[PDB]
């Protein structure tokens, strides 16, 4: 029954001691309404909105690709502009695929300039719970949006909060301090994988610099050269502390929005749930059970995940049924009352 | 931490006879400092101890058990990684 | 009667070469002075801070002469506290017979000068504070290096951002930067992370709204809360705090560079430091002759513990002696090269 | 409905091994009947009063303010001191400030110098209920009120306070004595947020020695000149033990008459509330619930803060008081 | 402790004072109004203040040479003693 369910949640997250950690997909501003409005709709929101502000591209992708979103787009143009005489598909005299990169990053760094509302954003629910929490074992955060509302309402809650960057408006990446992990336990962590709206390249070397958003170029899904390494790390460190904290005595996890569309996710945290038998994934689905494929095979392939949805819960690898805790101001609520 | 050109601290001094005892882990053989292969504590190489901005010479006289100090046998008779150091002279400024 | 240069920097050269004993830093407006960019520093010093307000702006006249009459020479931090007290008073206009809200104008337009005088880059990595910054990453010592500022300027984040320096100035964001207070007594910090205090504030403070909540970032238009202590009912006190406090640790060290003393809350501060512990040492170091500095000979003979060094005098343990000018440690690029030196 | 949560604090009260105190504000002793009259002012009899002994300021003052209280016309009056020539701004001559100031300090001071009554004083019952209990977690009390009837009764049961100073008629301020906090159980410990009479300041330093009432100079309201490195006139301290009182382990705590009119109390109550998570404020309101718009905005913000009222109660951020009234169930709860 | 101070007399042999360096280490300065004196030095000079006299002595031994016996064999690892031997003293 969902009853027993619910209160094994309750008395396995509410008791302090294995460590706790949330990743946060695109679906999350989808719950919040504004003026009877998203305040950031889904990604294919974003995608016909670039479509409505040169389909050219969008067909040839389409040949050998199903309806594409934007990140495919911005790497496909990359890609193109990797190499020098890439304008062959194109015309020529190449400025299209310059131009159109530019207008796309600030039309999406404006798109997702919104200012959170008043005190009623389940955010500060969230916010709450933790600091109503002072376990040793700290509460590290992944996301994918890019975004500043998490840590907006975070810092609206005075709390703190450690994402790998030091300094000031031209704060730098500071790498080592990730991974001799000696910081204070009431301190957290916040890890966003697919990047900020606020990070900015340099021309002397790639230094991902964290600061004041600069004007109009940003960097999104972080997908150029990787050889150097140790620069332009951060991507790479994201995945690696997610592995970590997927292994080691964790016997607490819990998912919100997750699409299960991600492969260089589903394979590190299949790789992650077959080394640790021992912890755990409270992986929800907010939609129908039949909506995510590649979850269900996952649930089939390991039984340490646990998948629920709206259509039913899967649980130790096996298909069940009922006889609430999908929409996410609904869960906020669930935590306020756990910690109350 | 600890620089290169490194062998030991002082624990024993007596006016003009110095004990030192060697603070590397193992392999007492073949320190390389730039480039070049020199040999730990031996009896005809020299030792250095800088003093804020000046810095004492010293030959190496004894190695061994010999160098071990008067209640430091009695209380092990099985230790033995001290070198006795003579001074010579200094650099000054 | 007569001292000797070489003893005394041998002294410190085994000074620094510690790596247990904790040491800490105090930068003044006269160490920017001693670097230029153009012909002229690329920061003036107080007294050209105030001769620039000054010929840049008789009703304006009139409130430098109204605080000469009970105080000499005003400065920038006595104007800023008499508007500051101006405008707690909400019909204070008469004293200066100019209406009631061209204070506020002359506020913005002195802040708004002021801005824009100091968010000056430093140009070129040959900049001393560079070579403070490699001094800091050389020893990993067993404390870490606290560092004390009274300017306005941010010439030492961008100089510890440029060689990749940890650091934590009490301030936990990455967007709005809000004033933690509980991490900063609690003080279980990384062994290498240092720390930067501005006691006089800098150019990212902004003040909020009726929250009145103090935090950091891009500075903004029409505000800067560049006040020395301004009036409260604060980190001003939090910082002073934590000064004395570090100031009562064992065997701890201070040095002061480009310093004049000319300040009696921070003086106070250090003579109560001095006296209530006796192991603590502070190298007052000084760019011109000592007859300039009447509070800091002062302090130098009621105090025992406090070394001061000068162009051509010297005041070691309560018995001022002359050199055998001399001392070239007073300028500050002759203190960082020496600190690269021993870093070397 | 009322029994629940009489029961709960009849409980609680019964719940040793926690620390346990009072905010007494100024309505406590204004509700209190002396010869068929108040013992001591309100605020706004004691304005009415102030305003019956050059109400140029206070016009002024009411452009941009509500009508005012004492304490801001007094903190008006001293900032226009430290500024020398203010005079200019209202009128000439700023010498009336200083016989304003005096005469007004005067006229408090034979104010508030009122005796305590007989044993049918309900703070007699407080003290009497307060010593009955052997716990070992003391009781600190913070008060609002400018007169030292509390500290009258307390030295007429012998029962061991301590009010941060200690000496003869210039006795001084012991500062580290809240440092180390080092006091045996028995004793109990109090503060005054604003002062009273007693305190006077000192020519050659800010000492606020506390002793035998000097003529004309006393110490209301701190909130003079805070550069001379603390100890001057600090409300600080007494804010910080607040604040290290909330940083102990959770207790629900109560108060008297409390109007939730000061925002610095009320910013260090809701820091305190939420630092610590089962922190609970049982503060009351012996008025309307509608007139307390802090205190409903606070219950709604902190779950945790507890709100009781004549008409209503806000209750876990929901919404649904006699000084003696309080006084007698704590003697009923105490047999 | 009052400044110019190094440690406690725990031995007496007659003319052969055995002298304990205190815990706080890693100094080795002890500065002294200005200028510091390096602590326990083979030629240096100590002083000890009975109640209205002062006795001085001179150093002779610093390290694993002075600690008594039975210290050594409870910890091998600690050499933070020196031997004094006595010269005279200064009278009224």
């Amino acid at each position: 029954d969902t009853t027993q369910q619910l209160s094994l949640l309750k008395h396995v997250l509410s008791e302090d001691k294995r460590p706790i950690a949330f990743i946060i997909a695109a679906g999350c501003p989808v719950s919040i309404r504004h003026n009877d409005a998203p305040l950031i709709p889904d990604v294919a929101g974003l995608t016909r909105k670039i479509s409505d502000s040169l389909m050219k591209i969008i067909q040839n992708l389409k040949t050998t690709i199903p309806n594409p979103t934007i990140e495919d787009i911005l790497s496909y143009i990359r890609l193109l502009q990797q190499i020098p005489m890439s304008g062959k598909i194109h015309d020529v005299e190449n400025s299209v695929i310059n131009a159109l990169e530019e207008s796309i990053c600030e039309l999406i760094e404006e798109e997702v300039n919104v200012d959170l509302p008043g005190n009623a954003t389940p955010y500060h629910k969230i916010a709450a719970w933790i600091n109503s929490i002072n376990r040793e074992h700290q509460v590290e955060i992944f996301t994918t949006n890019y975004d500043l509302l998490m840590e907006q309402a975070l810092e609206e809650l005075n709390v703190p909060y450690f994402d790998g960057f030091v300094g000031s408006k031209r704060a730098f990446f500071d790498i080592r301090t990730i991974e001799e992990n000696k910081l204070p336990s009431r301190w957290s962590k916040l890890w966003k994988l697919h990047g900020s709206i606020n990070w900015q390249l340099d021309k002397q070397t790639q230094t991902i610099w964290r600061g004041t958003p600069s004007k109009g170029c940003s960097l999104i899904h972080p997908s150029h050269l990787k050889y150097d390494q140790s620069r332009k790390m951060p991507y790479l460190v994201m995945m690696d502390q997610l592995k970590l904290f997927l292994n080691q005595p964790s016997a607490i996890l819990i998912t919100c929005g997750y699409s299960y569309k991600d492969q260089h996710i589903n394979e590190v945290l299949s790789q992650g749930l077959q080394t640790n038998p021992n912890a755990l994934i409270y992986g929800l689905q907010y939609d129908v059970l039949e909506n995510y494929q590649e979850a269900k095979d996952m649930a089939l392939k390991r039984s340490n995940l646990i998948l629920l949805a709206k259509d039913r819960a899967i649980i130790g690898k096996k298909e069940g049924e009922w006889k609430k805790l999908g929409d996410f101001q609904h869960l906020a609520s669930f935590l306020e009352e756990i910690s109350q | 931490t600890e620089a290169s050109t490194y062998i030991g601290t002082v624990q024993d001094v007596n006016g003009a006879n110095i004990r030192v005892v060697l603070d590397i882990n193992t392999i007492s053989s073949l320190k390389f400092v730039d480039g070049q292969g020199y040999r730990i504590g031996q009896i005809g190489s020299f030792v250095r101890i800088p003093i804020g901005y000046i810095n004492l010479f010293g030959i190496v006289s004894q190695v061994g058990a010999g160098a071990v100090p008067d209640k430091l046998l009695e209380v092990e008779p099985y230790g033995h990684r001290w070198i006795s150091v003579q001074l010579v002279g200094e650099e000054g400024i």
